[PDB]
């Protein structure tokens, strides 16, 4: 009975772009997982194609990291606003089990088609 | 008196060495064979049957004059 | 110095394994042999095979070092023979 | 019930023979990989849920193809279904059946899964890991089934134990394909969950002995082409048996089929970096970490170990050859030379030296001094040896006669011993006598020495564990400081002790200290921190009392060594041997009421206080490669400052090029070092003591996560197992906090007192009771699957 992710992972918005400061103000939805030694996130959603770039300041403020991200993956969603077609983004040097935990919030917690 | 026994032994292999008596590979590993088992046993019996063994292989050579050296 | 630059010229760059420098290269052999059944299996008869080449028997000593002839070494007349046996072999051509 | 077992057979038209009483289930006792929110581990429980049906054959002959049926709910018969008919068409997948019967008066699902055998994969690592010389059972059930052995042969008298029944490796081995089959059926798998769009976690409790994959109870899945397969607890907890049962051996012949014969490799083919991808691509395919053929490119340690491991896997496919020193022709003043200029290590791949020169001009004295101590001019001038009294790879000889060594009876006191039985001693029936005496040996001694570096065999250690053990084993070293130290600041106890085979022929390591300045001594250590120097430690018979006729040797290391290692190691070891107080005790005398201060540390708090101890089979000439890197990558660690990256892995290259495989030569020829240690360096016993805590650590962890997990009481206890599942088999990177917990709960329950490879603990009884803790079980399985060496009682 090796279950795949107890407890589910939410999401908070922030900022991603095409290339060096294209970072807009905010276009992504963020799948970030909070360890007490510092807020890391996981996964980027949006409705973007190509978005190979992301931003966040760190704590202090003085400092701003910039994330790098995978070959969009296309899904498509069913809201009230009907079908959405989507483009989620993994950072390079995922694991496998962050991908299985992130996939499986959505699809889990996301209606999908 | 087993103790006697490996004592004996012991001294009988040093003589037998200075010797030279391991220039013969095969006599010398005899030898070598019979001194650790007498060490390793445990009953009286059986040491003696060994210690006479390898001191025949003493007896066999002329390089020590026992007349001589058997003078009580 | 002849047969090595024959086979460091074959290298890509140069580098070969040291192990078969000798296993190519060595104009001399010596086997020992613990007893008379495993010499049968390698070292029988005036000349065997090992490593890709042929060699040819000229010597053998006993751990007494001293001189034993290729008949002395039968079955029966093996247990008066002293048996880490050294045989020293030249590689034919 | 007649119409059960018909509906079950279905249209397959078997012989089902109905091995369970009525439509009831069969509880069975089996091992699985739990990780539930409550409770995590790899632990055997008792399955229910089940009913089971024997095949039979023409002959009215039973053949181990069983169709297992499921009972559940309705909502995981649909969610099975609707996958199912998704990757039916994969062959690694077992054929299912989705039926529905009437039992009793109400109508259930049932989920008919067909010819699967009796034991998973799953039982054959909890019984290789988990071993017990009177709790065999499964382990011998499935090492008959498959005609690997016969039952006769479990009547032999320590069957089970590698060191005196040299035949036990080959039994083993003829369940190998198996595996490698296995890994190659369930590559397909994952690539076709990955084509269908599947998402889950595969563990090695839901596949079969042949390979095929059963259980889709816990699946999800999303869009087809994008299947993320977590192959994490599986790869992990299957690493030790591929190199226990040798599993690769089939990729040695050609076509990678065992009838065929093997690979004619070029003899000058010394780069197997193509081969090494190929098979990590065919077996290993959807393994996360990015792997790195030639241990150089690590980016720290941790990458280091991760990538050694691979390379210790794929080392028995090459030939054996082509490991070692790797020679070069250079110039000088125009005499052509053969000198050393790279390596190849099993565990490290390719290094190639960085200062090579070339066509050069004069050899200064250090330049001398290196190019006299390599084994590769003096090989390259020797002559080829072959020797058949011994199984281990054979170099050459330097003289034209083999010498043969001795030993010396030792001489007899007799004026003492007169005095002794004059005063009432060595008479019959007494407790004291004589148990120690002066062995002798005949011509044959460090040769029949060498053969127990025979006892060595290629391991694979199961690599998140170890990581972790090493995380955790770093901070028992926390309290200790080290670093590089300039030539002024060595301190050498004698200078009148031999230095080696190219050297003692000349003079004692006093002339060498003091025939070459600080300055000549600062060079060496810093061209030994971007090259690699490889040595020839000579072999030595000991000259000593004993109780055992054991013709026990001692290794003279060369002292290019000596320097390199202690300019190195005499900082970091100095604090260590002036710490009191500390789990090593090395360097602590026993004196002025050491002896009881030591044992009072021990008594430190234990609630429920046992003492226990334990020697090890062969210490020195089994403890595997992967642990001696571990230790020197230990000690390393404390130069984050003093040095980089690539000075660190050269450091560790040196080290492991002339202590762990260099060429001893004994008896005047050069032989290769399978692997063990070497006593006669700087660091053999505290590389002992690193080990001696690694393997009480690694059984401490072994033997909590195979408790049940649900019959445990204390809900801190409960929690501590789950994180430490969770950290193990699901963290990428270390956690400062849980190791700092779980350093914090051993050294409260169990305390350790370690001196070279000797061991004192003092621990909790109710713990190890309940299974909290280690205990001599667990800690023999960890040696039986972690040393290829069984300890018996008589040595614990
Ligand atoms: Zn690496
Ligand atoms: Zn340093």
């Amino acid at each position: 009975n090796n279950e795949l992710s107890p407890v589910a992972l939410r999401q908070m918005s922030c900022a991603a772009g095409t290339t060096q400061t294209a970072c807009t103000d905010d276009n992504a939805l963020a799948y970030y997982n909070t360890t007490k030694g510092g807020r890391f996130v996981l996964a980027l959603l949006s409705d973007l194609q190509d978005l190979k770039w992301a931003r966040f300041p760190k704590s202090d403020g003085t400092g701003t990291i910039y994330t790098e991200l995978e070959p969009p993956c296309r899904f498509v969603t069913d809201t009230p606003k009907g079908p959405k077609v989507k483009y989620l983004y993994f950072i390079k040097g995922l694991n496998n089990l962050n991908r299985g935990m992130v996939l499986g919030s959505l699809a889990a917690t996301v209606r999908l088609q | 008196k087993m103790s006697d026994v490996k004592c004996t032994s012991v001294v009988l292999l040093s003589v037998l060495q200075q010797l030279r008596v391991e220039s013969s590979s095969k006599l010398w590993a005899q030898c070598v064979q019979l001194h650790n088992d007498i060490l390793l046993a445990k009953d009286t019996t059986e040491a003696f049957e060994k210690m006479v063994s390898l001191l025949s292989v003493l007896l066999s050579m002329q390089g020590a004059v026992d007349i001589n050296k058997l003078c009580e | 110095n002849d047969a090595l630059n024959n086979i460091i010229n074959n290298a890509r760059d140069g580098c070969v394994p040291l192990n078969i420098i000798p296993l190519t290269t060595a104009a001399k052999l010596m086997v020992v042999i613990p007893d008379y059944n495993t010499y049968k299996n390698t070292c029988d008869g005036t000349t065997f095979t090992y490593a890709s080449a042929l060699w040819e028997i000229q010597q053998v000593v006993d751990a007494d070092s001293k001189i034993v002839q290729l008949s002395e070494i039968s079955m029966d007349n093996s247990p008066n023979l002293a048996w880490p046996l050294i045989v020293t072999a030249l590689r034919a051509n | 019930a007649q119409s059960f077992l018909n509906r079950v057979c279905g249209v397959s038209a078997a012989r089902l023979t109905p091995c369970g009483t009525g439509t009831s289930t069969d509880v069975v006792y089996r091992a699985f990989d739990i990780y539930n929110d409550k409770v995590a581990g790899f632990a055997k429980f008792l399955k229910t849920n089940c009913c089971r049906f024997q095949e039979k054959d023409e002959d009215d002959n039973l053949i181990d193809s069983y169709f297992v049926v499921k009972r559940h709910t309705f909502s995981n018969y649909q969610h099975e279904e609707t996958i199912y008919n998704l990757l039916k068409d994969c062959p690694a997948v077992a054929k299912h059946d989705f039926f529905k019967f009437r039992i009793d008066g109400d109508m259930v699902p049932h989920i008919s899964r067909q010819r699967l055998t009796k034991y998973t994969m799953a039982d054959l690592v909890y019984a290789l890991r988990h071993f017990d010389e009177g709790n065999c059972d499964t382990l011998k059930e499935i090492l008959v089934t498959y005609n690997c052995c016969d039952d006769d042969y479990f009547n032999k008298k320590d069957w089970y134990d590698f060191v005196e029944n040299p035949d036990i490796l080959r039994v083993y081995a003829n369940l190998g394909e198996r595996v490698r089959q296995a890994l190659l059926k369930t590559v397909q798998f994952c690539d076709a969950m990955r084509n269908a769009g599947i998402v889950g976690v595969l563990t090695l409790d839901n596949q079969d002995l042949n390979g095929n994959w059963y259980d889709f109870g816990d699946f999800i899945q999303t869009t087809p082409g994008s299947g993320v397969p977590v192959v994490d607890s599986y790869y992990s907890l299957l690493m030790p048996i591929l190199t226990l049962t040798r599993a690769l051996t089939a990729e040695s012949h050609v076509d990678t089929d065992l009838t065929k014969p093997y690979i004619k490799w070029d003899l000058l083919k010394y780069d197997f970096t193509e081969e090494r991808l190929k098979l990590f691509d065919r077996y290993f395919k959807y393994w996360d970490q990015t792997y790195h053929p030639n241990c150089v490119n690590c980016l720290d340690d941790r990458c280091i170990l991760h990538c050694a491991n691979f390379n210790v896997l794929f080392s028995t496919v090459f030939p054996p050859t082509s490991f070692g020193p790797l020679v070069r022709k250079i110039f000088v003043d125009g005499v052509p030379f053969v000198v050393s200029t790279g390596y190849h290590f099993r565990e490290l791949g390719v290094v190639h030296n960085q200062d090579v020169n070339l066509h050069s001009s004069r050899l200064s004295f250090k330049e001398l001094l290196v190019y006299a101590a390599d084994p590769a001019m003096h090989a390259a001038s020797g002559n080829l040896l072959l020797d058949k009294r011994t199984t281990c790879f054979s170099v050459a000889a330097l003289t034209n006669n083999v010498a043969f060594q001795t030993v010396k009876p030792g001489n007899f006191n007799k004026d003492f011993y007169d005095f002794a039985v004059s005063k009432g001693f060595f008479k019959e029936g007494s407790s004291v006598e004589l148990k120690h005496f002066f062995f002798a040996q005949d011509g044959n001694a460090a040769i029949s020495d060498y053969d127990y570096y025979r006892y060595n065999l290629p391991t694979m250690c199961d690599i998140r564990q170890l990581l972790f053990v090493v995380e955790v084993v770093d901070k028992y070293f926390d309290c200790y400081d080290g670093g590089c130290i300039n030539a002024n600041q060595v301190i050498v106890n004698n200078l009148d002790k031999s230095a080696g085979f190219p050297f003692n022929k000349w003079g004692k390591a006093r002339l060498y200290y003091d025939s070459m300045s600080y300055e000549d001594q600062d060079a060496l250590f810093a061209y030994t921190k971007r090259n690699v120097i490889p040595t020839i430690t000579q072999m030595n018979l000991k000259y000593a009392i004993s109780a055992k006729n054991r013709a026990r040797t001692v290794a003279g290391v060369s002292i290019c060594s000596t320097m390199t290692n202690r300019q190195f190691h005499q900082k970091l070891l100095k604090s260590i041997a002036a710490t009191r107080g500390a789990t090593v005790v090395i360097g602590t005398s026993k004196f002025y009421g050491g002896w009881h201060n030591m044992l009072k540390t021990v008594y430190s708090d234990v609630e429920n206080p046992h003492l226990m101890g334990w020697d090890y089979p062969k210490c020195d000439r089994a403890m595997p490669n992967m642990l001696r890197i571990m230790a020197s990558l230990v000690l390393a660690r404390k130069h984050t400052t003093c040095c980089s990256l690539s000075h660190r892995f050269y450091r560790l290259a040196n080290e492991c090029a002339q202590v762990l495989s260099e060429m001893v030569m004994c008896g005047g020829s050069l032989y290769v070092k399978p692997g063990g240690t070497s006593s006669g360096d700087a660091t053999t016993a505290y590389a002992n003591s690193v080990f001696n805590i690694c393997q009480a650590v690694t059984a401490n962890v072994n033997a909590l996560l195979s408790t049940d997990g649900n019959k445990i009481a204390d809900k801190y206890v409960r929690n501590l197992q789950h994180r430490l599942y969770e950290c193990l088999y699901r963290n990428r990177d270390v956690d400062t906090d849980f190791v700092n917990e779980f350093y914090a709960y051993l050294r409260k329950h169990f305390s350790m007192m370690i001196l070279s490879d000797d061991a004192v603990v003092c621990f909790n009884s109710t713990y190890a009771s309940q299974g909290l803790v280690a205990s001599i079980k667990n800690f023999k399985s960890v040696l039986y699957y972690q040393n290829n060496v069984f300890m018996s009682e008589a040595k614990c």
